[PDB]
């Protein structure tokens, strides 16, 4: 009798979801969902609130699909469950069915990316920024999918979505340095491998760049050296890079900051 | 003789901007609030609702969650609605790339932190938004579902307390140039705010009360208050009315009827040169949209007991 | 040259025709918003 | 004897011998002083 | 089976000493809160109610005005009523008959002059009362009135943030006089807070009316204290309408109905919170009598004819 | 647009308060104010307060009573009636009928003073300060009374109060010097007159203080000294008082202080 | 008599009379409450032994070897130990009489 109450609130829930008081629905699901973690019953708390969502977003309702998802991420949050690689899809697919526009989707992505594994930083989880590239990049969103696509650690992929983006906005003279520029942030970062990777498919991959490491362009010349002093990891050899190639590092005075980031992170340039 | 108990004088002055609705609280400051609203919506090009109480209802009212930034009301076209934030920009995706500021990141942090539960705070972002949408303009009208009276009341002074710190700090110029120059940049909006809310044609307060001791002299407080701010406002919304059926009259219905003629009969003796419109209280519940556009019909059409 | 010691020998060619690029390369041109939109804050 | 010894007796025991002649008297200067602060006022707040 | 649909555990329970009655707007926090004021005074020795809502109605509710200061109520020979100051208390003699230190007071006069009408000065002068009367311990157990769910949230939340705005004051600080003013006023701060935080010290009494909005904006407002970790165990469903079953009109009858639903949707959200259910008196509830009277089955449990 | 609203307030107010229901009388009172003051009649709005504040204190509603006559003074303040006997009374008479201890009396009191000649200084008329100290002298609040006697411009009966106030508190040792700091306050200000008077009448009427001005006290010699000596502004004579008589001064500390004022109030000592 | 020039001839007498005095006289006591209400209230004019004690060594620089608990709980407030706070009782009653 007791803890009959909840019994009953559930299956008002459902006569209302049946009936189509989505509001109203909402308004149980939230009850619910606070009763559970009440209780300490986390894992259910968190399959209700997940469900609830897909369904609200199924119909619409974007709002309260959105709040329920905050919801599922206070679960996951207050119960400091592990990161789980299943758990991260099921957050790309609800941030997936948000609207672009819609801010709650920043309000969403800020507290997941914190959640993941908060420890390493705002770097999150790569696996979940991965996920949030794909999508973003599915939805056509190139400035978030690159952030993020730089944050994660999918080479290839990001590759991929650079070449697209090239093609479609860049400039016939830009096409080395979306690249280069990618590559260079990727080394401002200490994700060394994901540069490599990224290079070889862009320079492989893209129309307009032949084939061949060495390229005809004296920028990408530039870069496939300077990953192979990186590997090398010899001050002196980076520096004559620098030096010598000082023209087309001009190209966008940002190199230059990135340059001092790698010498510092990777050349023992002093602070 | 009197004044027409209809708010027909809201709906076609149509140089008004900006409609406030306060009194006690639970009188239906926030039903009512959508009604006006529902209503302009039928003339006015594109109104907006605005829930600056922090426990935000419009949702309710219109039983359809509302996010933080102005949506289209379901089975409307031009009426939007949203809910004030109750926490500052907290949640944004930095960058990595290079060293950051760690003295300025962590002084706004805590700002920020620290001030999200500071009191005013809410008046504080209504505030913000209210100039926001100043430079938006992309809305006709406003609506504002207001706090209870004392909250309602603050809020609608700071424009002036904000207005003359201002004035101080520019007649203390320097006696960090970026927030010199944004300090000079932000002075037109809220001049511009403040006048408006001090201009009849551009703004007025609804009262809404109930036919009860507290609320009426709640509502005359109020209303004394307004004319210290000088704040137009000129009709009060009488809600929540019982009229027994001539039929079967029940006691409570008699005894409540009783009391509601005494102090209906104070309002109008009270409230000359104000247009008192009288709302019933319904036999169901005032949630939908369907629900509310009838509930606002009455409140255009002079109600009277069948 | 000073700087043709330090790197490995077969990285030497490319870089005179590098240079010599360099040498006759024109100014570049405005850069498109979508590569701005690449940076930080600062762009 | 009279307070002096009440104050003393109790000094000694844990007080050293110079220390606890150096708070006796500095307690006797503080009672001189209070004796000269008084007023009829401290009759009512010294009864209670 | 279920708990007992009355109050009787808030007059039991002596150790309460702070009591904050909240809820939507006119649900009756304020008649409510006086009715359990009323009836706490038959208990404990000293009562007293704060109206801490700006344009105070315990005033209209004991038919009485109050000033700032606390005064008796009449009727009652423990029982004392205030009504906060929005407004600073700046009130003082003009000027001494010398010099003084305006070098200093002068800032602090026109920091007055800026907070005098800043929004929150309301919930700051509450919180300063407060401070005020847990130095004085004078009323054994105070009940507070508070207007919105929110700003009753934002005074309940003042303790912790002031706390640790006050601790990491002093960490900057001795990283000059002005520093005895902390030290003075921190033990008291943190004194409140942790009543705050303590079951047995404070408790906080939720009131709704058997309405859509009411309930659910009383289901957030119970969260919200739960994040705040203030105890709340008890809730009050005011304004209840029992159709005389003897002549039930339309609108009795209907509002009966949603009065119904709603409230069996509480019974089953609200298991293990007390249900205390008053219904809609006929006469209006203002006067010492009247408020006494309503109060009474405030603690006896209700039930239709 | 009026159809005789008011009136029938009105006489609701009067029904009200003949069945003593006297707070919903003070708030129809509230009303009728605002509603007076908004037709400019001033005078009227202004009587009916007074006349209800009086009403409301016979009947012991205390605050009640206070919340009218600080609309009252409201009303003074709004139509900036110039300051006369008959309002400076009435004001009086309010502020007399309240309770000693309640801080509205000092709110009412505060407002008062700065009405009372508004425009002449901070000081405020010394009619309403008068009038103060006499009410407070026959509450027994010797220390406000006192310092509005300061304040004003009578010094006989506040000379009689300080006769009082002394025996019935003061010392032995302290008859003389509380004449002494009652003149050396009143010169400080600039009512010098004041001083005369309270110092003549204080000795001439204090039992324990001899007849003639060469008293046994060398402080009060000292007192009767200065004030010849502030008639003629002769700098040279008052520093030669003051030191010759620094023993008698250095009974009170403050005196000092008091003195340099004196100085540049009446011999130009530069501040 | 150098600034009996400066006064008027018929002050100096009395003005003698007055140094003359002031010397002979004793400083002012303590001022009474009521004189102690008059000036601004911002500048103004020990029954518990534990109290008075430890405020005593404070001042003198003097340090209990043993914690001070011990000393409190040796003057746990007994009769002989308020015949301390009877003795000033008594004290102040006989003083009483110079100025009730
Ligand atoms: N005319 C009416 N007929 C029936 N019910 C009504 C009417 N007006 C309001 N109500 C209901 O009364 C309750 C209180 O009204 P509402 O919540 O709109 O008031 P409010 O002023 O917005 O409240 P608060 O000040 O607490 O935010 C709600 O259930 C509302 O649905
Ligand atoms: N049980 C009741 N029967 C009849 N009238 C009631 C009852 N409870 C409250 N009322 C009346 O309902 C109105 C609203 O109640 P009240 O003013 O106490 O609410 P509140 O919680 O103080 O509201 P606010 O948010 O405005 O401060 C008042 O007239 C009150 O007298
Ligand atoms: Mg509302
Ligand atoms: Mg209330
Ligand atoms: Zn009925």
């Amino acid at each position: 009798r007791n803890r009959g109450g909840v019994q009953r609130v559930e299956g008002k829930l459902r006569a209302s979801v049946e009936k189509g008081d989505y509001y109203e629905a909402h308004q149980m699901y939230r009850t619910l969902f606070f009763r559970y973690m009440s209780q300490s019953k986390h894992t259910e708390a968190r399959e209700l609130m997940y469900s609830g969502a897909l369904l609200f977003f199924s119909h619409g309702q974007q709002n309260s699909a959105a709040d329920l998802s905050m919801l599922v991420l206070e679960s996951l949050e207050k119960a400091e469950v592990e990161v789980a690689d299943e758990l991260l899809e099921n957050l790309a697919k609800v941030f997936s069915l948000m609207d672009p526009n819609s801010p709650e989707r920043v309000t969403f992505v800020s507290r997941a990316l914190k959640w993941s594994s908060g420890g390493s930083g705002k770097l999150g989880h790569p696996r979940l920024h991965q996920l949030l590239a794909l999508t973003l990049w599915k939805e056509q969103n190139y400035c978030e999918s690159r952030y993020h696509f730089l944050h994660s650690a999918d080479g290839e992929g990001c590759a991929n979505m650079l070449v697209e983006y090239s093609t479609s906005r860049g400039f016939r003279s830009e096409v080395d340095m979306f690249v280069a520029q990618a590559v260079l942030q990727f080394l401002c970062l200490k994700n060394k491998s994901s540069a490599s990777v990224v290079f070889t498919t862009y320079t492989q991959k893209h129309p307009s760049i032949e084939d061949g490491p060495p390229f005809v362009e004296p920028l990408l010349n530039f870069i496939w050296f300077l990953l192979l002093a990186v590997d090398g990891g010899k001050l002196t050899v980076f520096t004559v890079l620098c030096e010598q190639y000082q023209p087309s590092l001009r190209r966008d005075p940002m190199y230059n900051e990135y340059l001092d980031r790698i010498g510092q992170l990777f050349f023992g340039v002093p602070p | 003789e009197p004044l027409e108990p209809t708010l027909k004088n809201i709906i076609e002055q149509k140089s008004l901007k900006w409609i406030f609705v306060g009194g006690k609280g639970g009188v239906g400051k926030t039903t009512c609030s959508c009604s006006l609203a529902v209503q302009l919506a039928a003339v006015r090009e594109s109104v907006l609702i605005i829930s600056t109480n922090p426990a935000h209802n419009i949702s309710d009212a219109f039983d359809q969650k509302f996010s933080k930034v102005p949506t289209k009301v379901k089975g409307y076209d031009n009426l939007f609605a949203m809910e004030i934030d109750p926490s500052l920009g907290v949640a944004e995706l930095p960058d990595e790339f290079f060293e950051e500021d760690n003295m300025l990141s962590m002084g706004k942090k805590m700002m920020q932190e620290a001030m999200s539960a500071f009191p005013g705070i809410d008046e504080a972002m209504s505030y913000a938004e209210v100039m926001r949408l100043v430079k938006g303009m992309n809305f006709s009208v406003v609506v504002f579902d207001t706090a209870p009276t004392g909250h309602t009341l603050r809020l609608l002074n700071f424009p002036t307390i904000v207005e003359r710190g201002l004035g101080r700090l520019m007649q203390i110029k320097n006696q960090a140039d970026q927030l010199a120059s944004k300090l000079e940049e932000t002075l037109p909006v809220i001049r511009s705010v403040s006048e408006q809310f001090k201009d009849p044609e551009q703004t007025t307060f609804i009262c809404v009360c109930i036919a009860e001791f507290l609320s009426l002299y709640e509502t005359e407080r109020l209303i004394q208050e307004l004319a210290k701010c000088r704040i137009d406002t000129h009709n009060i919304i009488v809600n929540q009315l019982v009229f027994p059926d001539n039929e079967r009259p029940c006691k409570m219905c008699e005894a409540r009827h009783k009391i509601q003629s005494k102090y209906l009969d104070q309002m109008e003796d009270l409230y000359e040169d104000f247009h008192i419109v009288k709302l019933p209280l319904l036999p169901h519940e005032v949630r939908g949209a369907d629900k509310v556009n009838t509930f606002s019909k009455q409140l255009l059409e002079p109600y009277s007991p069948p | 040259e000073p700087w043709a010691a330090a790197v490995p020998p077969e990285w030497v060619p490319i870089i005179q025709q590098d240079i010599q690029s360099q040498r006759k390369v024109k100014p570049q041109p405005p850069l498109s918003d979508a590569y701005l939109s690449g940076m930080p804050a600062k762009r | 004897p009279q307070v002096w010894q009440l104050i003393s007796k109790v000094l000694a025991r844990h007080f050293s011998a110079a220390d606890a002649s150096r708070v006796l008297e500095q307690l006797q200067r503080d009672y001189e002083r209070s004796l000269s602060r008084l007023t009829l006022d401290d009759i009512e707040r010294l009864a209670s």
